[PDB]
């Protein structure tokens, strides 16, 4: 195959990449779960609901 | 020549290779195919159907309406003896003048 | 659609954007005001806090 | 506010003013502002002494501390201008004017 | 208006990622669709601007400039396909992003509430252009032409800046709806004149004005092809959209400091049409006319009537489609002539019949023959001047003798006489550029038949 | 008939239409957002009928 | 990981294994003297890696698989313009020497690599220290004008300062009239047009600044041909060497970290070969360039940086 | 304009008193440009390290837009509890001074003198 | 302070020097230990503005 | 070429700020426009003299 | 310099303006400025060219001249009112003695001959550290002290500042140069807004510190130090100084692009203080600072330049070092006007 | 002569050689030290007392 | 073939301050 040497990025880092799925989805739910609670401090905060 | 550089190339004429081209590109099934689709979409509906459009567009600024108004308060100052139309927009009583 | 479209619209983005207008003014004499007294929530520059003052009995009685 | 503070504080603007006029030495120059510490340090030893400032008596000392930790550093910067161009004057290390 | 603004700026990634070969059919046919559906703003209600949003609204002057545009990026699309060929197709892409932020721009400008964001679109189209008239450009003095181009506008924009955030400090708010709503007369204190002038000078440098004005022939003989239609057809009419606007707080001032400027315009055009009829460089003349055109125009904001205003509107949109027409005629000519002296090629109808006509209306509508939207716009400038003054009358009317002297000048040293014998590379007439100017040319007759349209909110 | 190519090739085409209903979909987002005064201007103060319940959506 | 600061940091020397063992060595001999026959016969009894001659296509062999590339894509010259007509307005002449320059800083570059990753000795055919013997000799014989030369040494100056000086190298001694005999025996067309002269003119810049300056950074070895056809007593003076005298033992680790960090990345080693001095030999036309730049990107694997080129393989790319 | 407010404790970014103030929608044109920047700033990635643009490295990508939109939602929801606060000393300080900001009556257009200037 | 870390951690790293009436060794009073007892006391809150 | 070029590059470098060029630069320049800012001004200095009580013949115009 | 010695130098560095800001005492601001000095010479003289020893020099003996400065006017200060505390000068004659003793940390007005060839003699890496970051410091302290101010030295301070520092690029090759006269301009934006609305100057420091950080990185990238070796990066990389027109675009101010909003912003402050000849003044003589800029983006690629042919190899290799952040800060750096409010985040 | 001589000669030209003019003076520093912390000197004291900016 | 830079355009600017004068004549 064609670059003889390994290329420095020759195949995929799987603790790099897989690091980068596995806090991904952590930077997701918990704003998910802080626009939620959010929310409910909302609502009888100010007595809305 | 110091700077060494290619010679200025000859500019190309769209009709020596293809004759029959249109005069938009290189390869000849787009070139027909573009032609097919500006010349389409350009003089057809964007052009027709958009003059129609324009034409027969609803009331535009609402002159009809003013005169079908006109029409209707030309009458009534005519009728009670009236001026077709006063010098004062605003009626001179609720103006309250300084001093 | 009908006019009431663009007339109903109209009276809905005219009244936000004057009462826009009038607050940027209010706010503009506000923080004029409160600058120049002081005597406001905002715009209180620092001091020496009271708490840092010891009351302890000195060596010397007249302080 | 006697003689001596005007004493002093005329002093630090001699010092300010001698630093502010190299005329052919950087050694001489680093003097000057040695010299600018004194006034300071003078001033300020004058000051919390008078004042009773007690707690406030470690600041001439670490002005000093902060004091010669930059005189270390200006010969420090002294040798090598003057070990690879030679002399001190001010004047020889203009390369950097392009 | 995102239901314009949203597909428009969806041309980018469409045009980012398409075929090697496909970026000219998809750009152009869906440039034309974005047309189709702006061609619904010409719906104009009595004197409500139709108010859409909170931060966009439109009125019978933003819509036909907002058609002039949509409908004309499709034309430097197929414009640019002739000198573009001969480039890679990352770089073709890059410059149909410029073109298409071009327009993405201004539709945004033409339909902005309050001045402020009104001038952060306007000026921003000074970017796009800088890239199209410097990294595209034919010849050295380009770089020279964008520094002329750049510093001009942005001389007289900055001020602007100044005063419009001013007018926010003191009036309260920068929509327009409640400027002219709330609007009050301007005092003539001494601060209020240079007050007053802030607002000028931004819009009348890109007018392009009387003096300030060398920008346009460094600028527009000297730009690619593509960015010269832009520049002459919409980019100077943004002055005249912001003088529409900001005439209406910026009174009574007008009566006095207009002269320094009426004048200054009024001997300009007759002096600038004479310069047209003196030129050596074919593209310099369209672009002295340019100024020419535009010089009734300051006339017709700054004398502030109903009528000229009207004319003001029509002469807008019509100059812009004649002075693409004319530009994309000479760049015709330059591509088989590799040059633009005007009596190089002169006696070309022997060889381009179709071209002669292209030739013959545009001038004529250049000459505005009766009944183009050109004299409608002309016509009611005049009646205005002449309400204003009557001796208004020789002059202009001496300049568009002067303009019709030139306006045929190039046509017989185009067209008529004989052919250069030495040259024999004039080839067939491609159906490129020939629809290019068809698509240019029935659009304006298409007006003529109901030019009621175009006469903006006054009508 | 080479279901890759067609697609592949007309995927890009239906962008502006997509993004044209989109646009259409969240101008008149902003109408229910700019509510306020409906059916009360006196110009237009119509009397809501029974059988609807609103002036324009 | 490779060589970067974190791993001295983390303590990763190459001073360890610098030893007796990791002698970067290079027979620099003449024309034709069997120099890379001494070279390789080092190689595997010393147990030192051998490195060909890099010649204009050894960078093609640094970058994928190394085929050579393209005359006009690697080089813009070519050595039979150079042999059979070395007079001309194009100046292929010395856009070789200035190619072949860059392509010994590699060999040599790869050499360090070599023995500071592992700390074992290279062998090479001649080296960056004997460009200017064949730019010396190019001079003298009417080939360029001196304008190139004395961008030569600017050039050679601010590519190699950073550069250390190898152990040790060897001098294979041919006479010249024999080389030319020689060069006439092996029968390859280009070496008839070779002039007498310019083989002598090497053997006068072998002896004259090479071997001189030389000296003092690696230890003389000078072997006659007489002496050079024997594989042994050429290595057993080596082995009987001292490796003393010379900048090497002076070079601490700190040295080493810059050194291997200059030379891990190629970008800086070379960013002075492209000095922006404007010569008819190295100025090539903005459109020439351009198109050129483009023409290198269709080849395969020379659009995206190694290890992302979905034309020639490197599969996974959505995740790479 | 508020550094010095009393209450302000420092370096504490979402006061628990702000938590009574609506919290950014998810859908916030504000907030979701803010992911066009991580996308945006994806796209540069690969132009740099010679990448295929668009196509390249998902989670590279991925990853800049998710952090973006998070970074993006506290400046968002730090960024009205701050307008709420100068609204909140907006009114109390008008509460509090009512003298120097007096009640106008209402004067209407029927009795203002104001000219017409003839536009001629 | 800029960032006031110290307000925040709740540790005293240069609030026991600034003033004269702090704690001093041994309780040794400043000269002018009661005057600017008073001043702090006075303008403690109050703001720079209206302090002045 | 060598027209073109000397017609629209070769003036400036050969400009000079001779007495002679600012004198017809003068005449040509702020003269023009002064001869129609007085004949305007005076023009409508002179029209509008009359409007203010009534002078002019205006009943049959209502369009401007 | 060992690596590990460099890292614990840098983290003096940020410690040193760290302790400026957030100590409350004087002492210990004069400290911190101290350590910031003391920790840096050794970085500017890393490479230990010749030219970097003055140009560590011309470093020192200006900013211990100011450090100088800085303490005699704290002496007095605690001289006339007994207090260490960063509130306010009590002495006019102290505080006129600080603006000039923190100006020549900043280098503002002709206390600036420092800054251009401190900047060309230095490295690119620590030049990029010089101009960013030795900045937070100065400017923390006169965020604090912002009330009592002079407004009439201050202005002329920040005006002197615009003027040099346009006027100064016009005439530079050397792309450090140009950059430290575009930094001396961004200076006085910054405190020329500094006495009327101290959130205004941290908004335009953001910026700016984004400005110079993308625009230093993208050289380090291109690896280049002159307009000529700038214009060789088309055949290279076509994407760097691509890149490099927008930042540069940006940093000139011309909008939609990021760096209008301190400009933008700025300009509307300062007319709310009835302040109008001044911010029209700052706002013709940016132009000039915009002038080189294009220059630069006309030499860089707006204009492909003549190469080189020993840029075929250059093109056969791909740069190994790990810029992070740049395709952030370009984002941050270009696009960020649609988020304009947030500058409250900072209030 | 009124475009092409006059006009770019009283607003373009003449600001541009302004600028080109004494943009030299600015950049032309030979680099002494001495002179720069000279001109130090002067600006520290006119800044007080001769324009008085502590008063 | 649009213009583009040539050698002598590269030089213009290619000296030590890319605005000359006899003061940096040297
Ligand atoms: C805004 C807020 C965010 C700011 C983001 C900053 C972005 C920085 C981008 C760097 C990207 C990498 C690249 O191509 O780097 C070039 C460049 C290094 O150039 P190089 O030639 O690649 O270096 C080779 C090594 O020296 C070869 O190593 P060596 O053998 O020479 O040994 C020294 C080496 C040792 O490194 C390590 O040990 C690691 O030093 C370094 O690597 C420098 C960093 C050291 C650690 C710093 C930790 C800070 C926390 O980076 C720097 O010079 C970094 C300077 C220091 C950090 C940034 C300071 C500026 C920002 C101040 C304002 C902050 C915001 C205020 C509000
Ligand atoms: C996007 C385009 C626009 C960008 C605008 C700027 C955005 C980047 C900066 C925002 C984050 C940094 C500031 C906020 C933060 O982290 O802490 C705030 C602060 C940090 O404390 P702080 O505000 O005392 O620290 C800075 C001090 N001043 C304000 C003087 C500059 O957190 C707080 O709790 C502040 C309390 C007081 C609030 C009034
Ligand atoms: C507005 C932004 C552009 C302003 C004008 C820029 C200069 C004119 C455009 C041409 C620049 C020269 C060039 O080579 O452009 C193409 C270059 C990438 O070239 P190449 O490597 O062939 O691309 C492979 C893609 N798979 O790619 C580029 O130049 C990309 C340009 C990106 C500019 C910044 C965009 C930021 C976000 C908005
Ligand atoms: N210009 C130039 N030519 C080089 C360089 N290195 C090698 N060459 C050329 O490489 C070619 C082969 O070198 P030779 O020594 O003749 O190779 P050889 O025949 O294997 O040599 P022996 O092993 O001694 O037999 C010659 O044309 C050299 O001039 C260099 O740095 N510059």
């Amino acid at each position: 195959k064609f670059y003889i040497r390994e290329p420095p990025h020759g195949s995929p880092d799987w603790l790099k990449v897989g690091l980068t799925l596995g806090t991904s989805v952590f930077l997701w739910i918990y704003l998910i779960k802080q626009h939620k609670e959010d929310v409910l401090e909302y609502k009888r905060r100010n007595g809305l609901e | 020549i110091r700077l060494q550089e290619d010679p200025d190339p000859e500019d190309e004429n769209l009709y020596e290779k293809n004759p029959d081209s249109h005069g938009y590109d290189k390869d000849p099934i787009v070139d027909l195919w573009n032609m097919r689709v500006v010349f389409f979409f350009g003089f057809s509906i964007v052009l027709v159907l958009g003059s129609t459009f324009v034409a027969y567009l609803p009331d535009y600024r609402m002159q009809e309406w003013a005169r079908r108004e006109a029409e209707r308060l030309v009458k009534y100052r005519e009728a009670n003896g009236l001026p077709l139309m006063e010098s004062n927009c605003f009626d001179p009583n609720k103006i309250q003048l300084p001093e | 659609d009908g006019p009431e479209k663009n007339y109903e619209k109209t009276m809905a983005i005219l009244q936000i954007e004057a009462e826009k207008a009038e607050l940027r003014l209010k706010e503009l004499e506000v923080r004029r005001l409160m600058r120049a007294r002081g005597d406001g929530p905002w715009y209180q520059y620092p001091t020496i806090d009271k708490a840092l003052i010891d009351h302890s009995p000195k060596t010397t009685p007249d302080n | 506010m006697p003689l001596v503070y005007m004493n002093i504080i005329m002093a630090f603007a001699i010092a300010l003013a001698g630093l502010l006029m190299y005329r052919s030495h950087l050694m001489s120059s680093l003097l000057c502002l040695e010299g600018m510490m004194l006034s300071l340090f003078i001033m300020s030893t004058l000051i919390i002494l008078n004042t009773h400032f007690t707690l406030a008596n470690m600041m001439p000392i670490i002005l000093l501390v902060f004091a010669a930790c930059e005189a270390a550093l200006g010969l420090s910067l002294l040798v090598m201008v003057s070990n690879t161009y030679g002399t001190d004057y001010v004047q020889n290390l203009n390369l950097l004017q392009c | 208006m995102l239901k314009i603004i949203i597909p428009t700026t969806m041309l980018l990634p469409m045009t980012w990622m398409s075929k090697h070969n496909m970026i000219w059919i998809n750009a152009t046919v869906h440039s034309l669709l974005i047309s189709l559906i702006s061609l619904s703003l010409l719906n104009q209600l009595g004197e409500n601007s139709l108010n859409f949003s909170l931060t966009f609204f439109s009125d019978s002057l933003s819509a036909p400039l907002l058609v002039l545009t949509t409908w004309l990026l499709p034309l430097m699309l197929m414009a640019s396909q002739s000198h573009l060929s001969k480039e890679t197709t990352t770089r073709k892409k890059l410059y149909i992003t410029m073109l298409i932020l071009l327009q993405l721009f201004l539709i945004m400008t033409f339909t902005a509430t309050e001045l402020i964001l009104f001038y952060i679109l306007f000026e921003a189209t000074l970017v796009p252009t800088l890239i199209i008239i410097t990294r595209w450009g034919n010849q050295t003095e380009r770089l020279n032409a964008g520094l002329y181009f750049l510093f001009y506008t942005l001389a007289g924009s900055l001020p602007l800046l100044v005063a419009l955030v001013y007018i926010q400090n003191t009036t309260g708010s920068l929509n327009f709806l409640i400027i002219h709503y709330w609007s009050h007369p301007l005092s003539n204190s001494w601060s209020n004149i240079f007050m007053w002038l802030a607002c000028i000078m931004a819009f009348m440098v890109k007018m392009p004005l009387y003096g300030l004005h060398l920008w346009l022939p460094k600028a527009h003989v000297e730009a690619p092809i593509a960015g010269s239609m832009v520049l002459a057809a919409v980019l100077l009419k943004l002055g005249g959209y912001g003088m529409m606007r900001i005439t209406t707080i910026l009174n009574p001032l007008t009566n006095y400091m207009a002269y320094p400027f009426l004048m200054l315009s009024m001997w300009g055009m007759i002096m600038t049409s004479s310069i047209c009829l003196r030129q050596t460089d074919l593209k310099s003349l369209i672009a002295y006319s340019s100024v020419s055109h535009m010089a009734l125009v300051i006339v017709a904001i700054m004398i502030q009537t109903p009528w000229s205003f009207m004319g003001a509107t029509a002469l807008m949109i019509a100059h812009g489609l004649t002075s693409s027409m004319l530009f994309c005629l000479a760049n015709t000519n330059y591509e088989r002539v590799h040059s633009r002296t005007m009596i190089l090629a002169r006696g070309l109808q022997t060889l381009l019949p179709l071209m002669a006509t292209w030739w013959l209306m545009a001038s004529l509508t250049n000459l505005a023959l009766p009944p183009s939207i050109n004299l409608i716009g002309e016509l009611f400038i005049i009646t205005a001047s002449f309400s204003w003054s009557n001796i208004t009358i020789i002059l202009m009317g001496m300049n568009m003798m002067i303009t019709a002297l030139y306006s045929l000048y190039m046509l017989i040293t185009t067209q008529r006489g004989k052919y250069t014998h030495h040259i024999n590379n004039i080839k067939a007439s491609f159906t490129r550029e020939n629809a290019l100017m068809a698509l240019h040319i029935l659009p304006l007759l298409l007006l003529t038949l109901n030019p009621k349209m175009i006469l903006g909110p006054l009508y | 008939m080479n279901v890759l190519q067609i697609v592949r090739d007309h995927w890009v085409h239906i962008l502006v239409p997509v993004g044209f209903v989109f646009g259409c979909y969240l101008d008149r987002r902003s109408d229910e957002k700019l509510t306020a005064f409906r059916n009360k201007s006196l110009l237009f103060k119509r009397e809501l009928r029974p059988n609807e319940e609103v002036t324009w959506k | 990981l490779q060589y970067g600061p974190l791993a001295f940091v983390l303590g990763e020397r190459t001073t360890r294994k610098l030893t007796e063992t990791s002698k970067v060595i290079t027979v620099d001999g003449n024309i034709c003297s069997g120099k890379g026959r001494l070279a390789r016969e080092i190689a595997e009894k010393l147990g030192l890696r051998h490195f060909p001659e890099a010649g204009i296509h050894y960078a093609d062999s640094t970058t994928g698989d190394g085929k050579p590339l393209d005359v006009q894509l690697s080089g813009n010259c070519s050595l039979e313009k150079f042999y059979d007509d070395p007079k001309s307005n194009d100046g292929n002449s010395y856009r070789l020497q200035s190619w072949l320059y860059a392509s010994r800083l590699l060999q040599y570059a790869d050499a360090l690599e070599h023995l500071l990753s592992t700390g074992q000795g290279v062998v090479l055919e001649r080296s960056i220290y004997s460009d200017f013997v064949f730019l010396e000799a190019m001079y003298r014989q009417g080939f360029i004008r001196k304008q190139c030369v004395e961008h030569y040494n600017e050039v050679k100056k601010v590519t190699a300062c950073e550069y250390l000086p190898p152990h040790v190298v060897v001098y294979v001694d041919v006479p010249v009239p024999e080389i030319q005999s020689r060069i006439q025996k092996k029968g390859n067309p280009h070496e008839m047009k070779i002039t007498a002269a310019y083989l002598q003119d090497i053997e006068n810049a072998y002896k004259k600044t090479f071997l001189p300056e030389m000296s003092e950074k690696c230890e003389v070895l000078q072997y006659s041909a007489r002496e050079a056809e024997d594989a042994e007593k050429v290595v057993e003076d080596i082995e009987y060497l001292k490796c003393d005298k010379g900048p090497w033992p002076d070079q601490d680790d700190r040295t080493f970290h810059r050194l291997r960090m200059l030379v891990q990345n190629k970008l800086e080693v070379l960013n002075y070969t492209t000095i922006p001095v404007y010569l008819p030999e190295i100025t090539i036309g903005a459109h020439q360039s351009d198109r050129v730049f483009q023409k290198f990107t269709e080849l395969p694997g020379r659009k995206y940086s190694p290890g992302y080129n979905e034309d020639v393989g490197d599969k996974w790319i959505w995740l790479k | 304009m508020m550094s010095g407010r009393p209450g302000r404790v420092p370096l504490q970014f979402l006061p628990n008193e702000a938590r009574s103030l609506p919290p950014p929608k998810l859908t916030d044109p504000r907030l979701v440009y803010m992911g066009f920047l991580g996308y945006c700033s994806g796209l540069i990635d690969n132009a740099i390290r010679r990448r295929p643009v668009v196509s390249a490295g998902l989670h590279r990508q991925l990853l800049y837009v998710t952090s973006f939109v998070f970074f993006g939602y506290y400046l968002l929801k730090r960024q009205d509890y701050m307008y709420a606060l100068r609204d909140h000393d907006m009114f109390a300080y008008v509460k509090s001074h009512p003298e120097d900001f007096p009640e106008k009556d209402k004067k209407t257009y029927g009795e203002i003198l104001e000219e017409f200037h003839p536009v001629r | 302070p800029f960032f006031d870390v110290q307000k925040r951690l709740g540790l005293d790293l240069d609030r026991w020097m600034t003033i004269q009436s702090a704690e001093q060794p041994h309780k040794i009073p400043g000269r002018c230990h009661a005057f600017e007892k008073e001043w702090i006391e006075c303008a403690h809150g109050i703001g720079g503005i209206r302090a002045e | 070429i060598r027209w073109t070029y000397a017609r629209s590059a070769n003036i400036y470098p050969n400009f000079r700020p001779t007495p002679k060029t600012s004198l017809l630069g003068a005449l040509f320049g702020i003269g023009p426009l002064f001869f129609w800012y007085y004949v305007f001004k005076t023009d409508r200095d002179k029209k509008e003299k009359l409007i203010q009580e009534g002078k002019l013949d205006q009943t049959f115009n209502i369009s401007y | 310099m060992n690596p590990i010695i460099y890292t614990t130098l840098i983290m003096t560095v940020m410690s040193g303006t760290m302790l400026v800001m957030i100590s409350s005492h004087w002492l210990l601001i004069w400290i911190g400025f101290e350590m910031n000095l003391l920790a840096m010479i050794p970085v500017l003289m890393k490479n230990f060219n010749p030219r970097a020893t003055e140009a560590a020099t011309k470093y020192f003996l200006t900013q211990a001249t100011a450090s100088m400065m800085l303490m005699m006017a704290i002496i007095i200060n605690l001289l006339y009112s007994g207090q260490w505390t960063i509130t306010k000068m009590f002495n006019p004659v102290a505080m006129t003695m600080m603006t000039m003793a923190l100006a020549m940390k900043l280098g503002l007005s002709p206390f600036h001959f420092w800054v251009p060839e401190v900047t060309q003699g230095i490295s690119l890496q620590a030049g990029l550290l010089l101009l960013t970051w030795q900045k937070l410091a100065p400017l923390s302290v006169l965020c604090q002290i912002s009330q009592s101010i002079n407004p009439n030295l201050m202005l002329t301070m920040a005006m002197l500042s615009i003027l040099i520092g346009g006027w100064g690029g016009l005439n530079q090759t050397q792309l450090r140069k140009i950059m430290a006269y575009s930094s001396i301009a961004h200076m006085g934006w910054m405190t020329a807004v500094l006495p009327y609305n101290t959130t205004m100057t941290i908004l335009n420091l953001l910026i700016y510190i984004t400005m110079t950080l993308a625009m230093f990185m993208l050289l380090i990238h291109s690896s280049a130090t002159t307009t000529l070796s700038l214009s060789h990066t088309w055949n290279k990389m076509p994407v760097i100084t691509s890149l490099m027109m927008v930042t540069l675009l940006s940093m000139g101010g011309l909008p939609p692009l990021s760096g209008f909003m301190p400009k933008w912003m700025i300009i509307q402050e300062m007319t709310k203080n009835e302040s109008i000849i001044m911010p029209t003044l700052m706002a013709m003589t940016a132009l000039l600072n915009l002038y080189f800029y294009m220059r630069l983006a006309y030499s860089s690629s707006l204009t492909m330049f003549p190469s080189t042919n020993n840029m075929k190899m250059k093109w056969q290799f791909e740069h190994t070092k790990q810029m992070k952040l740049l395709p952030t800060m370009i984002v941050l750096s270009t696009l960020v006007l649609p988020m304009t409010p947030a500058l409250s985040s900072l209030n | 002569l009124l475009d092409l001589i006059w006009l770019e000669t009283i607003l373009p030209k003449t600001t541009s050689f302004i600028q080109m003019k004494m943009s030299i003076m600015v950049s032309n520093q030979k680099g002494l030290i001495k002179l720069y912390f000279l001109s130090f000197l002067i600006t520290i004291m006119i800044s007080m007392t001769l324009f008085n900016y502590h008063e | 073939r649009q213009w583009q830079p040539d050698v002598e355009w590269a030089e213009q600017f290619g000296g030590a301050v890319m605005y000359p004068t006899k003061e940096t004549a040297h």
